[PDB]
């Protein structure tokens, strides 16, 4: 058996430093140098979801070997319905991404001249750690990676990026990283109580062998430590993916970063924090998941609405977007933590129908804001006139965020917000008053970008807002089809999607509760 | 008569005879001559050392150790694994110091591109020294001096007496309090950093001595295996030995800076030639490590109940005050002298475990964050204001990654794993020495630990910032290659630096074989 | 444990005296006052020496001290003054108080950590010295440390090497001799 | 007498060396108060190898008597660099790297 | 107002706590050697916390 799944994390990492490695004069061969090994990182994805039977074990193409043993942390790769997704949606979106930032950095000097190259090879090493942290079967490797991915994101968002570049890759690196390094004070904690445990024969991070230690029971440990430990997880998947209070390092960082890097950050990275808690955080702590389901639920909710009503307060395009991200994520870990069969499988639909959609919403506003100079909402006007394609693609992205039922993210907010209630009625009608604030957060923005008299500067002037050019539609169109596909046959995403949540429920002693009729 | 034991000694005795033999290069040996000698003298002899700790180490695989002069020397697994790591760290320093000016019309380059002054008696500005520059004049004493210093140092972990520690620890010293008042540039700078490292150091020395004395009183021994057999079996006095423990912990903690002591590192690390200071940081850090190792997990573990509590004190302290401390600096090599505080007192977190898991992961946290820190000092060395001072200043450094996008990265490189970044050696190293802490029951040091290297997070991604974020500024600074010596060693600490990250398994064997002190 | 009546005075008498010199070094306005109390406490410290069954030890005290704090005495001629009369007050705000502080309260706590030591038993050195103190002395520094001794001359090597490079100014700064100063055009002359 | 006067001893003159330190600014005067503190070191260790009824305590203290001996030679080297160049044996003199 | 003053308000506020600290432990650094030395000979703390480990904490 290859070892398919070190192939595809390998070959971004090994097409990155190629890239970089590429001399300064071969700008254009080192973009389509790097765009083929986002494509065939996408084939290895493709040939492993191919191969991969949602009906078969619980975690297929498993790969292990020894690479410290000395920490009890083994080189062990592994995907199942939820990794599966993830891997898809982040090796679909990277080669978008780089024909998307295919003139991104153009515009930087200096740098040897690598400045084309080093922001391709940063991209691909984005996509590498993400791919291998997703598909880590380690605790201690996934936290590795899952730290690590924030060194590459940072130098993108700092390099490159508009003027407060330099704030905003200081605060994404620094809430992430502290975020991080709460994680790796609960990751020793966790090592030293599998020492202390007879369960194992030493200190063990083999996620596999633990979650069946848990849930067998033998590896009882005190609920208060696990309480710690799992906060600890918790918190830095908070920061990771931004659950309410923690977002406020996303929005600057997502305006300030290249719309190319932001959407890396937000449809994919992003995601990372979100999945981790979906597997760690209740495959490991059961116990202390279920007992601050509460709190987190409550804190995923307020997140929805407060993101909702932000984007409708802000004045900039691009934060706007972030926030709606804001509380797309508050929907993601609504739906992991209500612990229901719909709730987690609406959830990770929903990781892969937001990356999608803010994907195309994000682009499509960056395309724009690169027309004009500014991102400022009321700079905008009438630009359905002058450009019919963009705006009718920038209303498709919006309306996938809004969840309408013709697009996938409905198929997933509706996912969630059944699973919600089952188990927290208030919570979920509070969550769906979203619905509304979603429409008012897009169609406001919408009537003022797109509608009314062609403002100054839009149809004329030395900066005209020039419709979507072939290489833009060759982004956003692949989204876009995918949105639909995924609105309006989404079976085949819950088919891989379905059995893996089944087991984590199976493993975590949860089952949607019976209809009271 | 008495048995030596000159083949477990090979390493040391080697490093000082090459010392001897570059002393009597500078005796007997013409000018013109004297610097080709000294180095190929020096670094082959610390290239010979180190073939010899293999040896020696191959012979280690057998007896778990072996004393080597009747008592007052051990070679067992940790003293030979820090000895190695020394001598690596100083076969790296001595390339970085030998290093001379890039190039000029006239021959008389002065082994100035190491910051040495071509007369260290001449008073700095006058006539004299122009004069000494031109002609191109070296003080090559500093090799011997040097190969003194790793001498006493690779002596320190190995030192299994009080006396002969002590008489190690003023040999290491007084060749650096000498090495820290001869840099080229910012001479005034340079010789306040060396009054201020012997005033220091002389009064760490006493405490510590009195810390020997006061041990000796208490176990009537000198030898660290009489000390604990006399500690375990309650024949002392064990109120002097309290006392002693504490004179004792303040003198290496001196020499690794804690806190409480640590006020001379920044002062001595800016002074100090920049090659000197990358050596002594790295290298100085590892030997006082190891005989703070030997002291507590040979000579007095049976105290542990008793001095635990006091190093938790020092550990929370030098984690928080060493890195609070950096996040406000405006001096690169100012605050990579923080950074070393911190990271001293990231390891005495490892060195608080008390089990062998400590041990190991003292030992590969030294080598580790001795390599990063030489690395990280040797580029600072090659950042070159217009006037030829090392352009020290932060703000300086803006855009200086854009620049020069191979040393911003290296330099970078060398940031993120004292930041702890995953697949940096900084990261392994850093989970070593936490994950040793909570297995003995110090997982608030653990927490802590985490919380000071978020904090420190920000002042070593600030540098990232300035270097590669920012325009540079009309007057940047520009690089000094200066020689194949500087390169080499740049390379070599970065290529280490990053394969001890992503590949720690080697030499993490090397560290847990060597988790057993010959008690 | 007790000692001698002779040997209390002793110590009572020598060790008022060492104490006072030191106290001296540290307040003697004086640089040269300092130096000699310096000798003082070393010439005392060495009849303790003695009086503790140390000869040698106390002998070589007293010659090898005895030269280094003339040494002294030249190099606070040469570098501070002859009767220069520093002033001693406190130049750094508020340091005065609390190194005297501090110096109080470490003197305190070792001592109260010293506690009664000797009440657990005080071997006579007879012992020891039978066959000679300065034999005893060798038969333990060739033998038992062996290595320390070896290592002192790296001490020694090291201290002339760095009396050469710091101190020792080269030929770009020789002064000029008689014979070159008397020739310069017409040196003094005309 | 009690053998620990002599201990006692030590720990004042330590003690007073180390005040030394701290409260003058001469360099020598320095170097005289490291001494005072070496010496009071080897009292201790004259102290304890009397009660132990051996002399290694002798040898270490024959072993610091030379330690102190290089080291207030290296400091003298030291300060006679600082002087030529500064004309002043003030340790607060050498005050430049701070904060 | 809860965003821009509250939520960003709690991080702000760490940072200038970090940076207010930072400053007043940088004004030690007073670039006295006799300073540090009376820093060092703070290590009368570490003898007093050592001896007071056998007192009872």
């Amino acid at each position: 058996t290859f070892p398919w799944l070190t192939v595809l994390w390998a070959v971004p990492v090994v097409g990155a430093a190629v890239v970089i490695l590429l001399p300064a004069a071969q700008q254009v061969l080192a973009k389509w140098l790097a765009l083929a090994v986002s494509v065939l990182t996408l084939a290895v994805t493709a040939v492993v979801a191919i191969g991969f039977d949602p009906a078969a074990a619980q975690y297929q193409f498993v790969e292990s070997h020894r690479w410290i043993p000395s920490f009890g942390t083994g080189y062990i790769l592994g995907v199942d319905g939820i990794a599966l997704a993830l891997v898809v949606l982040t090796a679909v979106l990277v080669p978008l991404l780089i024909i998307a930032g295919w003139n991104d950095a153009s515009r930087q000097t200096g740098l040897a001249g690598r400045s084309v190259q080093a922001y391709l090879a940063l991209t691909l090493a984005v996509e590498g750690m993400v791919l291998m942290s997703l598909v880590a079967l380690d605790i201690l490797l996934f936290y590795v990676f899952f730290e690590a991915m924030l060194i590459p994101m940072y130098f993108l968002i700092g390099g490159f990026g508009g003027e407060n570049r330099s704030r905003a890759a200081v605060k994404f690196l620094l809430y992430n990283l502290f975020g991080g390094l709460i994680m790796l004070a609960a990751v020793i904690g966790l090592y030293v109580v599998t020492a202390g445990s007879d369960a194992f024969a030493a200190g063990t991070f083999d996620f596999r062998e633990i979650v069946a230690a848990v849930s067998s029971g033998e590896f009882a440990v005190n609920p208060a430590i696990m309480n710690f430990l799992f906060l600890g997880f918790m918190f830095a998947f908070a920061v990771k993916a931004p659950l309410w209070p923690f977002h406020r390092w996303l929005p600057d960082a997502a305006v300030e970063a290249t719309p190319a890097s932001a959407v890396l950050m937000m449809a994919v990275m992003d995601k990372v924090g979100t999945f981790g808690m979906l597997r760690y955080c209740l495959q490991l702590f059961p116990d202390a998941s279920t007992y601050f389901r509460p709190v987190v639920i409550t804190l995923a909710a307020i997140g929805i609405v407060y993101g909702a009503v932000l984007a409708i307060g802000q004045t900039d395009v691009m934060r706007l977007i972030a926030y709606t991200s804001i509380s797309h994520f508050g929907f993601i870990i609504l739906g992991i933590f209500v612990m229901t069969s719909q709730g987690q499988s609406g959830s990770t639909l929903y990781m892969i129908n937001h990356g999608i959609s803010t994907a195309a919403l994000f682009l499509i506003a960056g395309f724009l804001v690169s027309r004009r100079g500014s991102r400022l909402i009321d700079s905008y006007g009438g630009v359905q006139k002058v450009a019919p394609v963009l705006a009718g693609t920038f209303l498709v992205a919006g309306l996938a965020t809004l969840s309408l039922p013709g697009l996938a993210p409905f198929i997933s907010e509706f996912l969630v917000l059944i699973g919600t209630f089952t188990r927290y009625p208030v919570v979920a009608v509070f969550a769906a008053t979203a619905l509304v604030l979603s429409a008012v957060y897009i169609l406001w923005t919408y009537q003022r970008m797109m509608t009314g008299p062609v403002r100054d500067g839009i149809g004329d002037g030395d900066r005209p807002v020039r419709d979507l050019v072939p290489r833009e539609l060759v982004v956003v169109a692949p989204l876009l089809a995918l949105l639909l596909v995924l609105g309006i046959y989404p079976k085949p995403a819950l088919d891989v999607i379905n059995p893996a949540v089944e087991h984590t429920l199976t493993t975590i002693g949860q089952t949607d509760p019976e209809p009271t009729v | 008569t008495p048995s030596i034991e000159y083949g477990l000694l090979s390493p040391m005795l080697i490093v000082f005879g090459v010392a001897i033999a570059g002393v009597l290069i500078e005796a007997l040996a013409p000018r013109q001559s004297r610097y080709p000698l000294q180095v190929t003298l020096a670094l082959g002899g610390l290239i010979a050392t180190v073939v010899a700790v293999v040896f020696v180490a191959r012979g280690l695989s057998g007896t778990p150790g072996r004393p080597a002069v009747l008592g007052a020397v051990v070679l067992d697994a940790p003293a030979v694994f820090l000895q190695g790591t020394i001598a690596l760290v100083g076969i790296l320093g001595i390339m970085l110091i030998a290093e001379r000016q890039k190039a000029t019309v006239s021959a008389g380059e002065a082994r100035g591109l190491e910051d040495f002054t071509p007369q260290a008696s001449a008073v700095a500005g006058s006539v004299a020294e122009q004069l000494a520059t031109k002609t191109g004049v070296m003080q090559t004493e500093v090799f011997p001096l040097t190969m003194f210093a790793i001498g006493g140092m690779l002596l320190f972990p190995a030192a299994d007496d009080l006396l002969t520690m002590f008489v190690a620890l003023e040999v290491l010293s007084l060749p650096l309090y000498l090495l820290c008042g001869l840099a080229r540039r910012r001479r005034l700078l340079s010789q306040e950093a060396a009054l201020k490292y012997f005033l220091l150091g002389a009064f760490s020395s006493a405490f510590f001595i009195y810390g020997a004395a006061m041990l000796y009183g208490s176990a009537g021994t000198l030898d660290l295996s009489g000390i604990a057999e006399s500690v375990a079996a309650g024949s002392g006095n064990t109120s002097l030995a309290l006392l002693g423990v504490a004179l004792l912990l303040v003198g290496v903690l001196f020499k690794v800076g804690a806190v409480p002591f640590h006020s001379w590192i920044p002062d001595v690390y800016q002074g100090a030639p920049t090659s000197i200071t990358a050596f002594m940081a790295a290298a100085t850090k590892i030997a006082a490590f190891g005989a703070m190792l030997r002291i507590f997990y040979v000579a007095v573990p049976a105290l542990r109940d008793d001095w635990r509590p006091v190093l938790w004190a020092i550990a929370i302290l030098t984690m928080v005050v060493g890195t609070v401390t950096a996040v406000t600096q405006t001096d690169v090599k100012r605050m990579l002298a923080y950074s070393a505080v911190a990271h001293s007192g990231f390891i005495l977190t490892g060195v608080i475990a008390a089990n062998p898991a400590g041990v190991s992961s003292t030992l590969f946290y030294l080598f580790a964050y001795g390599f990063s820190t030489l690395g990280a000092f040797a580029v600072v060395g090659l950042i070159r204001n217009a006037a030829g001072d090392e352009e020290t200043s932060m703000a300086q450094w803006a855009g200086l990654g854009r620049r020069y996008p191979i040393v911003g990265v290296v330099f970078s490189l060398f940031l993120l794993a004292f930041a702890g970044i995953p697949l940096t050696s900084g990261f392994v190293s850093k989970f070593a020495v936490f994950k040793a802490a909570g297995e003995g029951g110090a997982i608030p040091l653990v927490i802590i630990g985490v919380i000071a290297s978020a904090v420190a997070a920000y002042f070593y991604v600030r540098v990232i910032v300035l270097m590669f974020f920012t325009e540079p500024p009309d007057d940047a600074p520009e690089l000094v290659v200066p020689s194949g010596l500087s390169t080499a060693v740049v390379t070599v600490t970065a290529a280490v630096t990053f394969a001890l990250g992503a590949l720690p398994q080697p030499l993490l064997d090397l560290a847990n074989s060597a988790e057993t002190f010959l008690h | 444990a007790r000692t001698s009546t002779s040997e209390a005075v002793v110590f009572w008498v020598v060790g008022t005296v060492a104490l006072v010199g030191a106290i001296g070094v540290v307040a003697a306005r004086k640089a040269v006052y300092s130096a000699v109390f310096l000798a003082c406490t070393m010439i005392s410290l060495a009849v303790l020496y003695i009086a503790q069954d140390a000869p040698f030890l106390g002998v070589v005290q007293i010659v090898v001290y005895t030269g280094a704090v003339m040494m002294l005495f030249l190099f606070v001629l040469m570098l501070i003054g002859v009767d220069l009369t520093e002033s001693l007050v406190e130049t750094i705000k508020g340091h005065r108080i609390a190194a005297l502080i501090a110096g109080a309260g470490f003197g305190i706590l070792v001592i109260a950590g010293i506690g009664n030591v000797s009440v657990a038993g005080f071997s006579g050195l007879a012992a020891a010295n039978s066959g000679g103190n300065v034999e005893g002395l060798a038969a333990l520094i060739f033998t038992r440390y062996l290595w320390a001794f070896e290592l002192t001359s790296a001490l020694l090597i090291t201290a002339a090497l760095g009396a050469m490079v710091l101190a020792h100014r080269e030929r770009f700064e020789r002064r000029k001799t008689q014979r070159e100063l008397a020739i310069e055009r017409f040196q003094t002359g005309g | 007498m009690n053998p620990d006067n002599y201990l006692y001893l030590s720990a004042l003159l330590f003690t007073i060396g180390a005040a030394g330190v701290l409260l003058r600014r001469n360099a020598i005067v320095m170097f005289m108060c490291v001494e005072l503190m070496l010496n009071a070191a080897n009292l201790a260790f004259v102290n304890f190898s009397r009660m132990h009824g051996q002399l290694d305590g002798q040898v270490v203290a024959f072993f610091t008597m030379v330690v102190a001996a290089c080291e207030v030679v290296v400091g003298l080297a030291i300060i006679m660099a600082i002087f030529r160049t500064r004309r002043s044996a003030s340790v607060d003199d050498a005050n430049l790297l701070k904060h | 107002t809860v965003d821009d003053k509250a939520v960003d308000g709690t991080a702000g506020g760490l940072a200038a706590l970090v940076s207010r600290t930072s400053d007043a432990l940088r004004q030690v650094q007073t670039g006295f050697a006799r300073s540090y030395a009376l820093s060092m000979l703070g290590g009368s703390a570490l003898v007093v916390a050592a001896i007071l480990a056998v007192q009872l904490w």
